[PDB]
RNA sequence: UAAUUGCGAUAACGAACGAGACCUUAACCUACUAAAUAGUGGUGCUAGCAUUUGCUGGUUAUCCACUUCUUAGAGGGACUAUCGGUUUCAAGCCGAUGGAAGUUUGAGGCAAUAACAGGUCUGUGAUGCCCUUAGACGUUCUGGGCCGCACGCGCGCUACACUGACGGAGCCAGCGAGUCUAACCUUGGCCGAGAGGUCUUGGUAAUCUUGUGAAACUCCGUCGUGCUGGGGAUAGAGCAUUGUAAUUAUUGCUCUUCAACGAGGAAUUCCUAGUAAGCGCAAGUCAUCAGCUUGCGUUGAUUACGUCCCUGCCCUUUGUACACACC
């Protein structure tokens, strides 16, 4: 496209939500790093925020810097279409979510805990350590935990 | 040349080398001549083709393999390892790339510097297993013409694809160093040292 | 179920730390293929029987 | 009614029908010019046969081609075939035999089989593996 | 560094217990009028040009 | 992340006076000049195209071939 | 001498038609764009973002005018492609169909192409104008 | 490999015995000699017999032959 | 009516059959040695051939 | 007498019986001087049936393929309706299935 | 020689089953008879470019002509022919030219005598005997089970990437199969990110789906060697489809989660040309479900044209106290 210059104005490995990002990557796949997000969430965001893609994570001006992580706590506001959201109706304030980074072990477990808590069999398996979701387990996962 | 056209015109370039000189993507099949004796009537190089593709049926008959043209043979060798067996378009793309790097270094007729890269690189004289009794011991042999062109082939490319392997360097070019270096045998080409090494086990064991 | 989770003696963990028995890696081994042409009837047959029928 | 002439060629399942009639020279491939063809490194395949017999030879003779069957390859093989053969088709029954014959001398010497249909053909697959020689595979015990 | 080109006159016979060998008469060709019979590797025929690396030297049984 | 991921005027410098005496460069060429990755490694095939230097004598993706100018 | 698109290589063809749509302003995008991926068998969106609406509808009327007629079904067979189902062999999966629709009916909107008889769609008459001189200007850079 | 089933060289046999004269060194025409003298139950062997009545009466210029 | 031309072969077949079988059963005391059926117009009609006819 | 534009159909799997009959319609008619669409063979359909042979699954896997041959024809006349009543009540055969319909659609 | 296939040797001569022959299927027929259910050229009707013409489409009959290409009847063609090598001076073999084709032309179907305690009473309203037969081992219904997981083994699928992934864009097959008491194949039109939904429609089919616009593949870019944008197991949440019934999650879809795997030890399978290998498709199963099978075509190589070293088997001879035949 072109040859840049800039100054040390980059910085390399910003730190956001907690985590920690390579700079000297295109700037999508340094936000998904993060836990919560995946390529696709990454690529909308980005494209949300108004921003060059084929800047790396460095060069990214720390207001872009903003924008990109308020829009991902809050995508429905503005407009992702929540489908395309990791966590939906929610089961218990049925609202939708999608959670992020050290929040996503979380969840995770709560979810978990209420099949448990409530003697769900799919419960039941995970409190084993077994298979959920269904599959033979005669034969495959023999390395295992 | 004298050019021509009529109602859809084939272009400028298309057109004079074309009915002109037979040569190559465009390489001159012309001079290129074959530096060892032997080796010629099993390196082809006249009749002169234009891309590496053929229809053809050297696979009938025990040594028609022979009278294929050499640079095809090459290109035939690329195209294996699995994923990459057929897909003949992709290995002949190559072909035509690694030529143009051949060229790029040391000018060279690069289709020159394949003839050189396969006639140095076959094996004079090879090792086989013989009993000898018990332990088998082995008895040195000189190896046929057309085998010294067959290993020769498959030397080159199998270092070429083994060396292209997982690092930024790309077909093409790696297809081009390991050519250019057994062209005039350097030792720094994965051919040249077994080609070395298969003629030093069998001078050891004559 | 809520005897199935309260059940500790469970699990892969449980599983894990036990010994696997011998049984499981050995043949089947066939047996009795030696004894194939060596009839169990105990019984055989009579010249008289095999002429008034063939 | 023009001098017309029709031939064809193929490779295993391409087949490519080739008119060739008096005209000013176009050669166009179902509805392109010869000069796109597009597997594009085989694009000298599809000129080879004008270049063989010299790139004139085509002025008194418009050339259509139209292609279906194969893959991209097999129909680059069949069209090849296709506007060789038209052309001594041509001056079979127009101009005169010994000109035709110096074209057919012209393509047979060079040959990628211009003139003559490749019969190589496909093998019944057979119960026991997945290709027509090949075998499942066995473990003994 | 001696090497000697060979043509081979005649074809003889498959040698060694795996019989990928054959057994050829050759006429070395500067300086033709001897004869010598090697051992080849890959396939020959008929008035193929072989590169003895030592030139007096010969073989006959293959096991 | 091991190197040579954006600019650094220093290396820029390096490039202009560092690319005659290459009788072949691409994106393997340029890394191998302990230098820029892939991405920009294109980039400065591109802006080496601006003027002068390079001489594309072959195409596509991947395989790319230049000479020095005359 | 005369001109049409068939004298024209695919992509130059379409790329140029492409730029030219862009340059027009007359699109009618449907602004789920580039929150869409273009098939159910597609791992990621299409990187050209702003834009690759123009590359597909420049595609879909120059496959338009080769042949009769062509519907919606015709051009997600075509516009698909290989799905990874992962560890399991890959299968052959249709595109998305309201992308292609919704390039069907804004090439409409632009007098482009038109509804046919028999079903599916036609080139439009003031589309084999467009894309004839288009094609045209196409060999017009290349003279 | 091509050899000649016992019943195709016993018609030769037959056959050259008794009509040496017609029967020439050209396949063809011994072909059709075949369809008119003959009668075989296909194509494939008729042409079979003729070709070989053909060999042999092609040696048999050059001197005997045994049967 | 109304059957595929394919089924309505493969349906014929199976006819003759069921029937073959229907008459090697019944008639084995007859003789009978096999049937064929011949469609016309107005009529189908079914031909046994077997050894006594008397007691058919 | 009027002149119906008729088209007939034959198929079988029996071809010596279907050539028979179509070659008998196709002489029989154009001596008797009428507008023919002579026989016009449509593509042999085989439908094929993939089985083991084995009744159980012991044994190495045997296939076995067995098929039925379909052969289809169709023969175009115009006629009064005199020659079409006559025609097609004779000219019957055991296992050719003829078919005679009066119009286009 | 593929062959107890033949030549030849000959107390044997002359023959039969089996091999061959034969049958099916694939390759070739400017000639046979034809085709709006296959297409071609012409002519109208007509669109768009540009052109004094010419190019590209459109058009179920608007007519006229034709059978190269597609279809299938009946024929024809190869017999290893011609020539030259090579040998008992033999059947054959190698080479060349020609040819659609010269590996039994390619590929199969059929298949002598005998053998086995091979498999199958879980295909059968095939069957002897035994067992059971009213608190049934008959049968139906409800619900689970055949999927259950420390692990041992076999057939496979997907990968370790730069002969690549991802995004555009290019765009090509062949074998198939489809619905009346019925819901089959489904073009098209709109709704939908998707999955799918919905109003219509053509097809009992060379007529409609269908050129099944398959996939690998080709091109232009983005990534750039980093367990990475290779890899997608695992798992969460949501949305759809089949079915009475989806929990132990039939299948499908979107976000998220992002493992092992950096080329696999001892071993061991398959394979010689349009083959191996890559790739998808249809058919079978079938309500739904293919990592499976049976066929199909697309891309399309390396290397043998040998030997008896291994292994397996056939054939002579040899020994035997075996003949219920080394179990
Ligand atoms: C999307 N839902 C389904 C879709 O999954 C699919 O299902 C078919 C299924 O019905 C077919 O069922 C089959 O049943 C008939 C019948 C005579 O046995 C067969 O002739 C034919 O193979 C097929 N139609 C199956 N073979 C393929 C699936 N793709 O197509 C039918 C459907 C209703 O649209
Ligand atoms: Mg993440
Ligand atoms: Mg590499
Ligand atoms: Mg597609
Ligand atoms: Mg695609
Ligand atoms: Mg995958
Ligand atoms: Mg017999
Ligand atoms: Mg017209
Ligand atoms: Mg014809
Ligand atoms: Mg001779
Ligand atoms: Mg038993
Ligand atoms: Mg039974
Ligand atoms: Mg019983
Ligand atoms: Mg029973
Ligand atoms: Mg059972
Ligand atoms: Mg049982
Ligand atoms: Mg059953
Ligand atoms: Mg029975
Ligand atoms: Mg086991
Ligand atoms: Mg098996
Ligand atoms: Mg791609
Ligand atoms: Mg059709
Ligand atoms: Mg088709
Ligand atoms: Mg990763
Ligand atoms: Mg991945
Ligand atoms: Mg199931
Ligand atoms: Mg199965
Ligand atoms: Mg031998
Ligand atoms: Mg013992």
């Amino acid at each position: 496209s072109l040859v840049v210059q800039e100054q040390g104005s980059f910085q390399h490995i910003l730190r956001l939500l907690n985590t920690n990002v390579d700079g000297n990557i295109k700037i999508v796949y340094a936000l998904t790093t993060i836990k919560g997000v995946g390529r696709r969430y990454s690529n909308l965001v980005c494209k949300k925020a108004d921003v060059d893609l084929h800047k790396r994570a460095g060069e990214l001006t720390q207001e872009e810097l903003e924008r990109i992580v308020q829009i991902m706590q809050n995508p429905t506001h503005y407009k992702i279409p929540a489908w395309f959201l990791n966590r939906q109706n929610d089961i218990t304030d049925g609202k939708d979510y999608h959670t992020l980074a050290n929040n996503v072990e979380s969840k995770l477990r709560d979810d978990l805990e209420r099949l448990k808590k409530i003697r769900a069999h799919r419960g039941i398996r995970h409190f084993w350590g077994l298979r959920v979701r269904g599959q033979h387990t005669k034969t495959t996962g023999r390395r295992r935990a | 040349f004298t050019p021509v056209v009529l109602a859809t015109p084939i272009p400028e370039e298309v057109q004079q080398a074309q009915t002109e000189i037979k040569l190559f993507n465009k390489w001159s099949f012309e001079e290129v001549e074959v530096k060892d004796a032997s080796l010629v009537d099993y390196v082809q190089v006249r009749q002169p083709i234009f891309v590496a593709h053929t229809a053809g049926r050297y696979a009938n008959k025990r040594f028609r393999k022979a009278q294929c043209p050499i640079i095809e043979r090459l290109t035939n060798s690329l195209m294996m390892n699995g994923r990459n067996n057929g897909k003949k378009l992709k290995a002949v793309r190559i072909i035509k790339h690694t030529l143009d790097i051949i060229n790029v270094l040391t000018d060279q007729n690069p289709i020159q510097v394949v003839v050189d890269a396969i006639t140095n690189t076959g094996p004079r004289e090879d090792t086989t297993r013989v009993g000898g009794g018990g332990a088998a011991r082995r008895q040195a042999v000189d190896v046929s013409p057309l085998r010294r062109v067959n290993q020769a082939i498959a030397l080159l490319t199998i270092g070429a694809r083994e060396a292209a392997f997982r690092n930024i360097k790309t077909i093409a070019e790696t297809l081009a160093e390991e050519l250019i270096n057994a062209a005039k045998g350097s030792s720094t080409s994965y051919a040249i040292k077994k080609k070395d090494e298969l003629e030093r086990v069998a001078k050891s064991n004559r | 179920n809520e005897g199935a989770i309260r059940d500790k003696t469970a699990g892969r963990r449980n599983n894990r730390s036990k010994d696997v028995t011998d049984s499981a890696t050995t043949k089947k081994s066939n047996t009795r293929r030696a004894t194939d042409r060596h009839s169990r009837t105990g019984k055989t047959d009579t010249k008289k029987k095999v002429n008034q029928g063939w | 009614a023009v001098p017309s002439v029709q031939t064809f060629g193929k490779k295993k399942s391409a087949t490519a029908v080739a008119h060739v009639k008096a005209g000013k020279g176009l050669i166009k491939v179902n509805g392109s010019p010869i000069t796109l063809v597009e597997p594009e490194i085989l694009r000298f395949k599809v000129y080879e046969p004008l270049l063989l017999v010299g790139l004139d030879k085509f002025s008194n003779i418009d050339i259509r081609v139209r292609v279906t069957g194969g893959g991209h390859v097999s129909q680059v093989y069949a069209i090849r075939q296709a506007i060789a053969k038209g052309l001594v088709a041509y001056h079979q029954k127009y101009v005169d035999e010994q000109s035709k014959n110096e074209l057919k001398k012209a393509f047979t010497s060079y040959d990628r089989t211009l003139l003559i249909a490749d019969s190589r053909r496909p093998e019944p697959k057979k119960f026991g593996g997945k290709g027509a020689r090949s075998r499942f595979q066995k473990s003994y015990r | 560094t001696p090497v000697t080109l060979a043509k081979v006159i005649k074809v003889l016979g498959r040698t060694g217990s795996r019989g990928g060998v054959t057994q050829v008469r050759v006429e070395f060709l500067e300086d033709t009028s001897r004869t010598i019979v090697r051992n080849v590797k890959g396939p020959v025929r008929e008035n193929d040009i072989l590169v003895l690396m030592e030139s007096e030297r010969e073989a006959r049984r293959l096991r | 992340a091991q190197h040579a991921v954006i600019l650094d005027q220093e290396k820029y410098d390096r490039i202009l006076k560092e690319v005659p005496t290459y009788r072949y460069v691409s994106v393997s060429v340029l890394v191998d000049r302990l230098k820029i990755g892939g991405s920009l490694a294109r980039i400065a095939l591109r802006h080496l195209e601006k003027e002068g230097i390079i001489k594309p004598i072959s195409k596509h993706s991947k395989q790319a071939i230049y000479t020095r100018a005359t | 001498p005369g001109v049409s698109v068939r004298d024209v290589a695919a992509q130059d063809f379409i790329n140029a038609y492409a730029s030219f749509l862009q340059r027009q302003g007359k699109l009618e995008v449907p602004g789920y764009v580039d929150i869409v991926k273009t098939s159910s068998g597609n791992e990621m969106p299409p990187q050209d973002a702003e834009g690759w609406f123009y590359k597909r509808a420049a595609s879909v009327a120059r496959h338009i005018y080769m042949r009769k007629q062509v519907g919606v079904g015709k051009l997600n067979k075509l516009y698909g492609g290989a799905k990874s189902r992962g560890v399991r062999p890959y299968k052959h999966i249709d595109a998305s169909g309201s992308i292609n629709r919704k390039v069907l009916q804004a090439l409409e909107k632009i007098g482009i192409v038109e509804i046919s008889p028999k079903g599916g769609r036609r080139i439009s008459e003031n589309g084999q104008r467009d894309l004839d001189r288009i094609a045209a200007q196409t060999l017009e850079e290349d003279e | 490999g091509r050899v000649r089933t016992k019943t195709v060289k016993r018609a030769s046999k037959a056959l050259i015995e008794r009509y040496y004269p017609k029967l020439t060194l050209d396949f063809q025409t011994n072909k059709r000699l075949c369809d008119e003298i003959a009668t075989i139950q296909s194509k494939r062997l008729r042409n079979k017999i003729a070709g070989y009545t053909t060999h042999l009466m092609k040696r048999i210029q050059k001197g005997p032959v045994r049967g | 009516a109304l059957i595929s031309k394919k089924r309505k072969l493969v349906a014929d077949g199976v006819f003759y059959a069921e029937l073959n079988e229907f008459f090697t059963r019944e008639l084995a005391e007859e003789g009978y040695s096999g049937v064929e059926v011949r469609v016309t117009p107005t009529k189908t009609e079914v031909i046994i051939r077997a050894t006594r006819t008397q007691d058919v | 007498q009027q002149i119906i534009k008729i088209r007939i159909t034959l198929t079988s799997t029996k071809v010596k019986q279907l050539e028979n009959v179509s070659s008998n319609i196709v002489k029989n008619a154009e001596q008797h001087n009428l507008v023919k669409k002579g026989p016009v063979r449509l593509p042999t359909k085989v439908l094929k049936i993939s089985t083991r042979k084995t009744p159980n699954g012991e044994g190495s896997k045997t296939w076995e393929t067995y098929e039925m041959r379909i052969h289809k024809r169709y023969i175009d006349l115009e006629a009064p309706v005199q020659i079409v009543k006559r025609i097609t009540q004779i000219t019957i055969e055991p296992g050719v299935d003829v078919e005679v319909v009066v119009a286009s659609n």
